[PDB]
DNA sequence: CAGTGCCTA
DNA sequence: TAGGCACTGG
C-alpha cells in the first residue's frame, strides 16, 4: 500500500492530498534507507485509513529533495494538507516510528 | 677573477635600493663586505676588474645581479653602470650546462619537493636561500613579539642579510670550482680561476661560451617583454564567460544534479551479522535525540549524510556518470581504475537519446572554452595575471631547460599560446604583437618581424645521415617543401599534420591516430616511408651500437661538444635530432643578434629592434620600422647561413621570414 | 599532492 | 615520441 512519487506527481499526490502523508526519500546504496525500507512496509498496512506511505527515490527523482533542503537519508517527511509538519532522518525502528506516528498524528 | 652577489630591495622590475654586497678575489684569497654607503665602493671594484680584463662570476647574475646594478647606480648614485657581457661568469648558467640531466628550483620560484630527481647540493642551497632568510628573519621577530609582515625581511638592510650575501658567495664560489673541474667541459691543464677573460672563453668547450650569450640575450629579451593587447584579451573574456554561461545552463538542464554521500564518520555494518560493510557509503549514528521532541535525529538510528551535487562540465568524474547512465560502455581506461574521458574519447561516444548525444559537443566546446579562460583570464599564470604596468608580459626563459640543449618558458609559458588554427588562436595570438608598444618617442605602433628555421629536424637528419646516404636525403630536401611534398604522399589533411606525423615517424596505432586512420594505416605509411629513406636505419643503428652494449655511455656529443644526456635507447634519434635542432637554433638567436648590433642597430624599445619571443625554432622580433623590420628578416637569414657553415653541418639551412603587426600574422 | 588531459615546438 | 599548466577530488 506504499505511494511510489516521482518528480512530476510529487505535487498533487502530497501537497494537493488530504490527510497526513509520510514521505521517505531514500537512495538504493543507501544502508540505513534498506534498513528501514521493511519497516515502512509494516507501518503503510498497519496504519491504513489513518496514514498514507510514499516513497521518492531521489536517483530517479533529483527535483524535489532539494527544495527540503536534505542533507541525510533516509529523510522522514510527514505532510499534513499540504505542508511538512514533522521531520525525522535516520534508521527509526518500528517502535520508534510508531511513537513518531502516534504522537504527531 | 672575482666572486660577487649583491642583496637589494626587490626582484629586478621594481629593485630601487642595494643593500650590500659582497666580493671574493682569488688574487687576494680575502673576502670584502659591502654595505648600503659602500655601493660606490662596490662598483668601483666590479669596474676594476673588469680593467683587468677580469671575470667576475655571480650565482644568477646575468638575469639579477648584473642588470640590477645598471638600474640601482642610475637610480641611486646616478652613474652609468655596464658591465660587458665578456667579463661576466653565471654559475646557473654553468649548472643548467654541465648538469642539464637534472632540474633545479629556478632560484626557489619552484618547490623543490615538486621537481622529479636530485638536485645539485649547492645551486639547491644558493636557490633557497631567500626563503631560509625569511625563515630566520620571522623567527626572530615573533622572538621579539614583534608581528610579520609579508616580505618586510627585504626592506631594510641588516647584518643577517649581510651574513647571507657572505654565505651566498662562499657556496658560490664552491659550485664554481666544482664545475670548474669537469674536465670536459674545462682542460684540466688549465686554472680557471687564474686566467684573463679572453681565455676563459677561447679554452673552455664552446658551449660554455654558446651558453652565457643565450643567457645574456634571453635575461634581455625577458626585460624587454611581449607587448600585449589587455583589453582585447579582457574583451575576449567576457565572451568567452557568457559562452560558457549558456553552456552550462544548456548542459545543467540535459543533465540534472543528483545527490553523494559526504561526511559519513562511521563504516555501515549488517544490523545483523555486524559484518563490516566497506563498499556501503558511511554513516553516522546521531547520539542525542528522541521522539515533544521537534530535531530531526534519534540517538541509535543510523542515517547516510549526503551532499547535492550539480553537473560539472569540468569534471571528468561527473561526465563519465552521466554518459555511461546514458548507456556508454568505456573500451579505455587509465591505468588506475578510470575510464578515460578525453575529447578523443568524447567524439567516439555514442548513445541514443539525441539530446544527450548532442549535449556531447557542447561538454567538448566547454572543456575547451575552459582551456583558453584559464589560460586567457583565470589561471594562476594567467595573461592577464602577468601584464605589467609597460603594457608588456615578461615571460621568464630557461635558456637550458630542457636536457636536449631547448629551453624551457615559463610564468606565463609563451612558447605554449593557441595557434592561429586552433578556436580563438587568431584572438590570442593577435594580442601579443609589436603594434601593442607604442615608440616612447613618435608614439607610432612598432611592427613584427617573425622568422622560423625551414624543416628544421629533417634537415638536421638529412645532416646525420649524409654519411650513410652520401647527401641523397639533403639534397632531396632542398626541392620544394618537404613537409608539403610529405602531405601529399601520406595523403594528409593540414601541412602541420604532415609535421606531426614525419616526426612522430622518424622518432603504428600512434601514427594512424595523428594521421586519423587505425593501426593498419599507420603501419603501411610507416614502412613507405622508411622503405623510403633506408639510411634512417643505418643512422639508428649506429646510434644504438654507440651508446648500448647496460650502457657503454649514456650521452651524445652535441654541435657545440656538450654531453647530451639519454634517457633511453629508444629516445636516442630524438635526441640527437632535437639537440641538433637546438643547439643550431641557439647558436643562430645569438648570431642574428650580434649581426644587427654590427650593422649599428640598437637593442631595445629605445633602439630600434627588441626580442620578444624565442619559442624553439622561431623568434618574434619587435621593430621601430619596417625597413628594419626587413633588415631583421634578410639578416636572420644570413645567420642561419653562418651557422650551419660554422657547424659544416651537411645539409643547407634556412629561414623562412613574416612581416606583420602581431603573432597571428607572423607565424 | 596526485591523476588527467590539453597547449606548444 | 621536449616542456608548462589547469581543474577536480581527496
Ligand atoms: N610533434 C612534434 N614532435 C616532435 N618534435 C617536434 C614536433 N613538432 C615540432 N617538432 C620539432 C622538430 C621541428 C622543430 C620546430 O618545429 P616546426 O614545426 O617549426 O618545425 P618544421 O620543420 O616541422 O616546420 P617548418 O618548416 O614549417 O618551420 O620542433
Ligand atoms: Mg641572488
Ligand atoms: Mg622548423
Ligand atoms: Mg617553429
Amino acid at each position: 500500500k506504499i505511494i511510489h512519487l516521482t518528480d512530476d506527481s510529487f505535487d498533487t499526490d502530497v501537497l494537493k492530498a488530504d490527510g497526513a502523508i509520510l514521505v521517505d526519500f531514500w537512495a538504493e546504496w543507501c544502508g540505513p534507507c534498506k534498513m528501514i525500507a521493511p519497516i515502512l512496509d509494516e507501518i503503510a498496512d498497519e496504519y491504513q485509513g489513518k496514514l498514507t506511505v510514499a516513497k521518492l527515490n531521489i536517483d530517479q527523482n533529483p527535483g524535489t529533495a532539494p527544495k527540503y533542503g536534505i542533507r541525510g537519508i533516509p529523510t522522514l517527511l510527514l505532510f499534513k494538507n499540504g505542508e511538512v509538519a514533522a521531520t525525522k532522518v535516520g534508521a527509526l525502528s518500528k517502535g520508534q516510528l510508531k511513537e513518531f506516528l502516534d504522537a504527531n498524528l | 677573477m672575482i666572486v660577487s652577489d649583491i642583496e637589494a630591495n626587490a626582484l629586478l622590475e621594481s629593485v630601487t635600493k642595494f643593500h650590500c654586497g659582497v666580493i671574493y678575489d682569488y688574487s687576494t684569497a680575502e673576502y670584502v663586505s659591502y654595505r648600503p654607503s659602500d655601493f660606490g665602493a662596490y662598483l668601483d671594484a666590479l669596474e676594476a676588474e673588469v680593467a683587468r680584463g677580469g671575470l667576475i662570476v655571480f650565482h644568477n647574475g646575468h638575469k639579477y645581479d648584473v642588470p640590477a646594478l645598471t638600474k640601482l647606480a642610475k637610480l641611486q648614485l646616478n652613474r652609468e653602470f655596464h658591465l660587458p657581457r665578456e667579463n661576466c661568469i653565471d654559475t646557473l648558467v654553468l649548472s643548467r650546462l654541465i648538469h642539464s640531466n637534472l632540474k633545479d628550483t629556478d632560484m626557489g620560484l619552484l618547490r623543490s619537493g615538486k621537481l622529479p630527481g636530485a638536485l645539485e647540493a649547492w645551486g639547491y642551497r644558493l636557490g633557497e636561500m631567500k626563503g631560509e632568510y625569511k625563515d630566520d628573519f620571522k623567527r626572530m621577530l615573533e622572538e621579539q613579539g614583534e608581528e610579520y609582515v609579508d616580505g618586510m625581511e627585504w626592506w631594510n638592510f641588516n647584518e643577517e642579510m649581510m651574513d647571507y650575501n657572505v654565505q651566498d658567495v662562499v657556496v658560490t664560489k664552491a659550485l664554481l670550482e666544482k664545475l670548474l673541474s669537469d674536465k670536459h667541459y674545462f682542460p684540466p691543464e688549465i686554472d680557471f680561476t687564474d686566467v684573463g677573460y679572453t681565455t676563459f672563453w677561447s679554452e673552455s668547450l664552446e658551449a660554455v661560451d654558446i651558453e652565457h650569450r643565450a643567457a645574456w640575450l634571453l635575461a634581455k629579451q625577458e626585460r624587454n617583454g611581449f607587448p600585449f593587447d589587455t583589453k582585447a584579451i579582457e574583451e575576449l573574456y567576457v565572451e568567452l564567460a557568457a559562452r560558457r554561461s549558456e553552456l552550462l545552463r544548456k548542459l545543467t538542464e540535459t543533465f540534472g544534479s543528483w545527490y553523494q554521500p559526504k561526511g559519513g564518520t562511521e563504516m555501515f555494518c549488517h544490523p545483523r551479522t555486524g559484518k563490516p560493510l566497506p563498499k556501503y557509503p558511511r554513516i553516522k549514528t546521531p547520539k542525542v535525540g528522541g521522539i515533544l521532541d521537534t530535531r530531526e535525529y534519534v540517538a541509535g538510528a543510523p542515517y547516510t549524510p549526503v551532499e547535492h551535487v550539480v553537473f560539472n562540465p569540468s569534471s571528468r568524474d561527473h561526465i563519465q556518470k552521466k554518459l555511461q547512465e546514458a548507456g556508454w560502455v568505456p573500451t579505455k581506461y587509465t591505468d588506475k581504475g578510470a575510464p578515460v574521458v578525453d575529447d578523443e574519447v568524447l567524439e567516439g561516444v555514442r548513445v541514443d537519446d539525441p539530446e544527450k548525444q548532442a549535449a556531447i559537443d557542447l561538454i567538448k566546446e566547454y572543456l575547451m572554452i575552459q582551456k583558453r579562460i584559464g589560460q586567457s583570464a583565470e589561471g594562476d599564470k594567467a595573461w592577464l595575471r602577468y601584464v605589467a604596468e609597460d603594457g608588456k608580459i615578461h615571460g621568464s626563459v630557461n635558456p637550458n631547460g630542457a636536457v636536449t640543449g631547448r629551453a624551457t618558458h615559463a610564468f606565463p609559458n609563451l612558447a605554449q599560446i593557441p595557434g592561429v588554427r586552433s578556436p580563438y588562436g587568431e584572438q590570442c595570438r593577435a594580442a601579443f604583437g609589436a603594434e601593442h608598444h607604442l615608440d616612447g618617442i613618435t608614439g607610432k605602433p612598432w611592427v613584427q618581424a617573425g622568422i622560423d628555421a625551414s624543416g628544421l629536424e629533417l634537415r638536421c637528419l638529412a645532416h646525420f645521415m649524409a654519411r650513410f646516404d652520401n647527401g641523397e636525403y639533403a639534397h632531396e630536401i632542398l626541392n620544394g617543401d618537404i613537409h608539403t611534398k610529405n602531405q601529399i604522399a601520406a595523403e594528409l589533411p593540414t601541412r602541420d599534420n604532415a609535421k606531426t606525423f614525419i616526426y612522430g615517424f622518424l622518432y603504428d596505432e600512434k601514427i594512424g591516430q595523428i594521421v586519423g586512420a587505425g593501426k593498419e594505416r599507420g603501419k603501411e605509411l610507416k614502412k613507405k616511408f622508411l622503405e623510403n629513406t633506408p639510411a634512417i636505419a643505418a643512422l639508428r643503428e649506429s646510434i644504438q651500437q654507440t651508446l648500448v652494449e647496460k650502457w657503454k655511455r649514456r650521452w651524445i656529443k652535441g654541435l657545440d661538444g656538450r654531453k647530451v644526456h639519454v634517457r633511453s635507447p629508444h629516445a636516442a634519434l630524438n635526441t640527437l635530432l632535437q639537440s641538433a635542432g637546438a643547439l643550431i637554433c641557439k647558436l643562430w638567436i645569438i648570431k642574428t643578434e650580434e649581426m644587427l648590433v654590427e650593422k649599428g642597430l640598437k637593442h631595445g624599445w629605445d633602439g630600434d629592434f627588441a626580442y620578444m619571443a624565442w619559442v624553439h625554432d622561431e623568434i618574434q622580433v619587435g621593430c621601430r620600422t619596417e625597413e628594419i623590420a626587413q633588415v631583421v628578416i634578410e639578416t636572420a637569414q644570413e645567420a642561419m647561413r653562418w651557422v650551419g657553415d660554422h657547424w659544416n653541418f651537411r645539409c643547407l639551412l634556412d629561414t623562412e621570414g613574416k612581416m606583420g603587426p602581431n603573432w597571428a600574422i607572423c607565424h
